[PDB]
RNA sequence: UUCGGGUCUUGUAAUUGGAAUGAGUACAAUGUAAAUACCUUAACGAGGAACAAUUGGAGGGCAAGUCUGGUGCCAGCAGCCG
């Protein structure tokens, strides 16, 4: 009758796969054994967010809060406002929606409040040039993630309007077998509240591990003052590694705290992203997760997906056990045929899912 | 089609036909090509070639009839290939929706010549691979990862400390691949390298935009077929589960034993797959009319038998009019000679899905008009709907 | 004087700025501001400035009253006299009574902007694109050439504006590369005003003309304090081991007139 | 009240069948 | 709308 | 139903904000429409 | 141009196809059975003289025909089979007509 | 030939409008998009999305009628003489 | 063009009678290598002569019907829907 699960692992993740597949699932046993059992705030939150975007759909939660029952409904979509309890930024929930937006009956405009930046969640920047990117391979055209106002934490105070005018069929299928050679690294250093000069001090950073490379290197500053700054003072970097040949990025993010040196935050992201390149193929384990969904989605069609032997790690065995369990569908992985790196060829069968939702 | 053959026969000997005309009506569907249907292409089926009943006797008394059977259906499968998975979701016309407990691939009882040759002619019975690791399900990732070699919230991925980093990337080497008289062919050649890689896919035919189309299905087509021959045959069947052709053997539970005591070979008994909107029941908005040789136009909460997909059922229409576009207004009776916006309760589908309404299914009541009622096009799938009506309050 | 008054224009213009949100724009000249008020929607502050007081308050009436209000800032008075503050992008409808010294301040000015879209005549604007070989080469495309490349955008119809111009006008856009390549502009300007008296003349031409040639010996001397025909000798000899006297100044690449002025340093002689 | 609330949805419904109308008119031409 | 959450925690 | 004329137009609290910030927001102009001796 | 159409996917498998299905439809009487029965022994050279069910004969080297004779009297019969049937073999009655 | 793309006047509130009448096809040959008139709001109904339409020579820039759908005439179908094939 | 002018057995949505005949069916004969058909012809074959002619074009009128706009009752669009 129910997909049965455990505990709080990939509780997005698996909402979204029952949402897109349209099988109910059951979670079960979520923190049963901590002082505070069931779901936090946030995630109440986030079944919230998933009510108003569906319509039919069935949401119960135990009385000890530890077990959730869902019964996907449709994609509608529709115009709202999603207030974010601050133990979340808003990134942790746009996330998940950016899965569903592209195969709803009408176009998502959801205006998201609350904190916008974390250092265990995707940032702005992170979507707008990180995820999003991805999709418009896959065939989401239009995608915009418009920044009304920042918020740093602790208090917020941040905006950011997220609207996605395509809406297909299902994405397109995926033919990646090469390593896409990256012509440029951008990025933006953003600010709140502060002086300009944090901003100038972390590009330094981040230029001084890059300046030995053999591509040209342009940081955006965009300092944030006044009433759109926020309430609090706050300080991030992001890096994003592009391949104009064929349109695909790499992208590494990190924030500031208070007393931390400029100057050591922007040695760090650059050096955290190099990294993210050494283990990347053909996308990054931050993007990896929703190409994989959106292969799996695709037509009744073999897509395929260059990886490396580093991006198959612990967390990319439950997403494929978690999209098993809900799909039945199987990543059948192959060795490349060349002597230079070890990586594999990832092949995935798309379900033939299609947006029957939306309105002819 | 005008122009469409049509084959004469003039009478019977011994129980068959003038030869001549079979031999020219067997050479017609000899060489018959097939046109790609939407629906038959979309979803798997298969017709039953025999029947059987696995309930164990035992059962069957200590119970007694009315136990629910469980049932064996062979046949070949058509269409896409059907999931090698068990609990996959279908349809049995005339039964109900049933789930597959079980699946497994049979030899060819009536192997085609050709196909006998590579390795009878009427067959009528009625009459440590990371890869297998990953859905070991008992082994834990962790413990996968180790024996080859946290959470999906937290976006960012794990990465090494700060300063171990550091040192590893001090130097660029490693990653320069990734970055964009004897020795000037060596720069030139390595130029060409650069060029085609900076100007290469907009430099990189046929001659109508059909073609280019056609070209793209059959090279996608070509990139399936080469896939799949590379891997295992059990892994084949494992992705793309049972293919078109394979004759299978197709294991049922909780079947009405009606079903079992209900069998009149010549009654097909046809199998088909559900997609996932199919299960969802619901508000179904279609554009419906009444059928022309239908004598009598249709009533507003009046039972009509749809086919929609692969199923047969009533329902109680509502047949509404947008009103130049203001509002959803309930009418009494279809259009006489145009469609008109209906609403009915029932299995959605793919919008697109066309289908046609009979009233009367029983032959008692069939008397001499036509039988079929309407025909539509569902428009939208929902789960509510605002029909109105103009309710007018009358003073003096 | 003319208005422009097609609106699909101005759009196209904005568009090809590709302003991104986190990038300040500057304007110059706004006037009506059909043009500017797009600019602020894309653009997160957008500084301007204007001649003519009245335009700017009419301007200051056109944003009155809005959330833009508050990112729009307004300029008075002549753009050379002023010292312009940094601006990422520059978009506008400079009067081409001062485009040639406009699109040279904007190149000289420190950490110029990476791309900005300007309307000139069309006469200038092939200038502006003339390469080697063209019949429109002159100093000043081989000049700012170098210092930038500008690529041609549009051709807007004098009927567009009103009243009409009797010269057309061409949308364009120049980027200025970063770095900027390391020669001094006055050396640079030197050697070009020289071998550009006459594109058709010999290059050698140019310089056995008496009056420079004074210039040239000049020149010379004072790099000794840091003979006159022997300094023709030798600017003689230099031309003829880079072979440029013989081709014409017009066909000649901007790379051959690098082969200029290397030699000439060799021969201990600079321009400027 | 719900006189009120009525004469801003209507006038909402109003402008955007206009602006949408606009729009096809725009493609078309 | 259809459906809703059915919050039964304390 | 239908209405046939306009609903008598309500003050609210924010309707008073707003007019009220274009009577201050007015002044700092010093934009008043008066008549003046002529 | 009469050669161009929408384009569309056939998802018939390169290799080992399955029979196709032939509906043998029309009024009661019209000669469903005989005619099955003629083809097939055309076809195979073997008489059936009772059919029941589908009914799969090799055709061809490489080529299969499964017949199947729809209940005449049954409409829920005459729609399902319609929505399977790769081939229709329309069974009229000369003499009665339509 | 063409693919019907949308049918640009389905929602217009005004009946037998010239808008209701339009609609954008796509042709085969070429690829490239334009408008076709259909004879009548009735018409524009058996004309559904995906459909194959033929197309004739003839608001303002629209040059062209449909003549067939699925193969069929549309005043075959307006006449009701034949119904469409799908 | 309003102003009006010119002209006489016209109209019926009314009833009603018995004469003719081939499309078709068909003994036969003729026709033909043998047949079909034609030309012939016993016998049947007409009042909605339902033994049911088509393809296009132009123009109305109607409602406790529906949409849009506004110097009230109007106008535009249109109306298989009351
Ligand atoms: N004279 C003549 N009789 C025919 C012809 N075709 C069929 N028949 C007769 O029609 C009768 C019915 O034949 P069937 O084959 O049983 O037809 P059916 O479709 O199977 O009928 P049901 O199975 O009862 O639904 C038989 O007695 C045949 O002799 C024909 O061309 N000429
Ligand atoms: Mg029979």
């Amino acid at each position: 009758k129910y997909t049965t699960f455990q505990g709080s692992q990939n509780f997005r993740l698996r909402i979204v796969l029952a949402t897109l597949s349209g099988k109910p699932i059951k979670i079960e046993k979520i923190r049963s054994g901590d002082l505070n059992p069931g779901l936090k705030d946030y995630e109440v939150s986030f079944l919230r967010l998933i009510e108003s975007v569906t319509n039919g759909s069935v949401i119960e939660i135990s009385y000890t809060g530890t077990t959730v029952i869902y019964r996907p409904g449709i994609i509608v979509g529709g115009a709202s406002t999603h207030i974010c309890p601050s133990s979340k930024p808003v990134g942790y929930f746009v996330e998940p929606m950016l899965y569903l937006a592209p195969f709803s009956k009408k176009k998502f405009s959801i205006l998201f409040k609350g904190i916008t930046a974390s250092h265990n969640d995707a940032g702005i920047e992170a979507i707008k040039w990180g995820l999003m990117p991805v999709m418009e391979k896959f065939g989401v055209r239009e995608c915009a993630l418009h920044t009304l106002k920042r918020g740093s934490p602790p208090l917020g105070g941040g905006e950011v309007h997220l609207v996605v005018d395509s809406l297909i069929a299902q994405p397109i299928t995926m033919h990646e077998i090469d390593r896409p050679i990256i012509s440029s690294i951008t990025g933006v250093a953003y600010s709140t509240r502060v002086s300009p000069s944090l901003v100038n001090r972390m590009i330094d950073g981040a230029k001084k591990v890059l300046k030995n490379l053999q591509c040209e290197v342009n940081i955006t500053a965009d300092v944030w003052r006044g009433e759109n700054s926020g309430k609090s003072p706050g300080w991030g970097i992001t890096l994003v590694a592009q391949s104009k040949q064929k349109g695909w990025s790499y992208f590494a993010e990190d924030i500031g705290d208070a007393g931390s040196i400029p100057e050591e935050l922007g040695e760090k992201v650059a050096c955290q992203l190099l990294e993210e390149i050494s283990k990347s193929a053909a996308v990054g384990r931050n993007q990896l997760p929703l190409a994989i969904v959106y292969m799996v989605i695709g037509k009744e069609d073999i897509g395929r997906l260059r990886i490396n032997k580093e991006q198959i790690d612990e967390r990319f065995i439950i997403l494929l056990r978690d999209i098993k369990k809900i799909f039945n569908t199987e990543v059948f992985l192959k060795p490349v045929d060349e002597a230079d790196n070890e990586d594999m060829i990832a092949t995935i069968k798309g379900i033939g899912f299609t947006n029957t939702s939306k309105k002819i | 089609y005008q122009g469409a053959k049509l084959f004469y026969l003039s009478g019977v000997i011994n129980g068959r036909y003038p030869d001549r005309e079979i031999l020219n009506l067997s050479r017609f569907i000899s060489v018959m090509k097939f046109r790609p249907l939407k629906w038959r292409n979309e979803h798997p089926y298969m017709l039953a070639d025999r029947f059987t009943d696995l309930t164990h006797p035992e059962l069957i008394e200590t119970q007694g009839l009315q136990i629910d059977r469980k049932v064996a259906i062979y046949g070949y499968l058509h269409g896409t290939p059907l999931p090698s998975a068990p609990g996959t979701r279908v349809h049995i016309a005339g039964v109900g929706d049933f789930s597959v407990a079980q699946i497994e691939k049979l030899p060819d009882p009536c192997p085609t010549p050709f196909y006998q040759q590579k390795l009878k002619l009427i067959y009528a019975p009625m009459s440590w691979n990371i890869g297998k690791l990953i859905y070991m399900d008992n082994i834990s990732p962790e413990e996968c990862i180790r024996r080859w070699r946290v959470d999906l919230e937290k976006f960012v991925p794990y990465f090494d400390t700060f300063e171990k980093l550091a040192k590893k990337w001090k130097s660029v080497d490693a990653i320069k691949e990734r970055f964009l008289r004897e020795m000037n062919a060596a720069k030139k050649e390595k130029l060409r390298a650069q060029f085609e890689i900076e100007e290469g896919e907009n430099f990189k035919e046929y001659d109508t935009w059909y073609e280019l189309q056609k070209a793209k299905i059959s090279k996608q087509l070509e990139i399936n077929n080469i896939e799949y021959q590379e891997m295992t045959p059990e892994q084949r069947q494992r992705i793309e589960g049972f293919k078109a052709g394979s004759y299978v053997r197709i294991v049922f539970e909780k079947v009405p034993m009606e079903f079992v005591k209900n069998f009149n070979p010549k009654f097909p008994i046809v199998m088909g797959g559900l997609l996932p909107t199919e299960i969802k029941f619901g508000i179904v908005k279609a554009r419906l009319r009444r059928h022309r040789w239908h004598k009598k136009i249709l009533k507003t909460n009046d039972p009509l038998v749809l086919s929609l997909g692969w199923r047969r059922f009533q329902t109680l229409p509502i047949y509404t009019t947008t009103d130049s576009r203001t509002r959803t207004r309930m009418l009494k009776y279809t259009p006489e000679h145009t469609y008109c916006n209906a609403a009915f309760y029932g299995p959605l589908c793919s919008p697109n899905t066309p289908f046609c309404g009979v009233q009367i299914v029983a032959n008692s009541d069939t008397g001499n008009g036509f039988r079929i009622a309407a025909t539509g096009i569902v428009e939208e799938i929902d789960v509510n709907i605002e029909i109105v009506k103009k309710l007018k309050l009358v003073g003096f | 004087q003319h208005i422009l008054k097609n609106p699909l224009v101005a759009q196209g213009i904005v568009d090809k700025a590709q302003i991104r949100p986190s990038d300040v724009v500057l304007e110059v000249g706004p006037g009506t501001g059909n043009l500017t008020v797009r600019i602020l929607e894309q653009a997160k502050n957008v500084v301007a400035v204007e001649m003519d007081p009245r335009m700017a308050a009419e301007l200051t009436k056109r944003v009155r009253g809005t959330p833009v209000e508050k990112k729009l800032e307004i300029m008075l008075g002549d753009f050379m006299k002023t010292e312009l503050p940094y601006f990422d992008i520059c978009i506008s409808n400079t009067p081409y009574q001062i485009s040639s010294p406009l699109v040279f301040k904007l190149i000289n000015q420190p950490r110029p902007p990476r791309v900005s879209i300007l309307m000139f005549q069309r006469e200038f604007a092939l200038r502006l694109l003339a390469r080697p070989g063209d019949s429109l080469y002159c100093r000043l495309s081989a000049n700012v050439q170098m210092w930038a490349n500008v690529t041609h955008i549009m051709k807007v119809g004098k009927n567009n504006f009103r009243p009409p111009p009797q010269v057309e006008s061409s949308v364009v856009r120049l980027e200025i590369k970063n770095p900027r390549p390391q020669v001094d502009y006055n050396e640079w300007d030197g050697l070009l005003r020289i071998v550009f008296v006459r594109k058709n003349r010999t290059i050698s031409a140019g310089f056995k003309s008496t009056t420079v040639m004074d210039i040239l010996e000049k020149n010379y001397k004072t790099f000794l304090a840091m003979m006159h025909d022997v300094v023709k000798e030798k600017i003689d000899t230099v031309l003829k081991e880079t072979d440029l006297g013989d081709k014409r100044a017009g066909k000649c690449d901007q790379n051959d007139f690098l082969r200029l002025l290397y030699a000439f340093h060799q021969v201990g002689i600079h321009f400027s | 009240f719900e006189a009120r609330q009525r004469i801003e949805e209507k006038n909402k419904e109003s402008s955007d069948y206009h602006a949408k109308m606009a729009h096809i008119v725009n493609t078309i031409n | 709308k259809r459906g809703g959450v059915i919050d039964k925690r304390f | 139903f239908d209405r046939t004329a306009k609903p008598v137009p309500v003050i609210t609290s924010e309707v008073t904000e707003s007019l009220e910030d274009m009577i201050r927001r007015r002044i700092q102009d010093s934009n008043f429409d008066d008549l003046q001796r002529r | 141009e009469r050669k161009l159409h929408v384009p569309m996917v056939d998802r018939t498998p390169e290799d080992d196809p399955p029979p196709f299905i032939v509906a043998v439809v029309g009024p009661p009487g019209t000669g469903k059975t005989t005619l099955i029965r003629s083809l097939v022994r055309r076809m195979t050279k073997s008489t059936l003289n009772d059919i029941q069910g589908p009914i799969t004969v090799v055709s061809g080297k490489h080529r299969r025909l499964t017949f199947l004779e729809c209940p005449a009297d049954d409409l829920n019969a005459m729609i399902d089979i319609a929505k399977i049937a790769d081939l229709v073999l329309l069974l009229i009655d000369g003499n009665f007509g339509f | 030939k063409g693919i019907v793309l949308e049918k640009l006047g389905i929602e217009s509130k005004q009946p037998n409008s010239a808008i209701r009448k339009c609609v954008r096809v796509q042709l085969i040959k070429n690829g490239k998009k334009v408008t076709a008139f259909v004879p009548n709001d009735g018409c524009l109904n058996f004309v559904d999305e995906n459909d194959e339409v033929l197309l004739a020579g003839f608001i303002p820039g629209v040059r062209f009628k449909v003549v067939k759908v699925s193969g069929v005439s549309l005043l075959a179908l307006w006449k009701e003489k034949k119904e469409k094939p799908r």
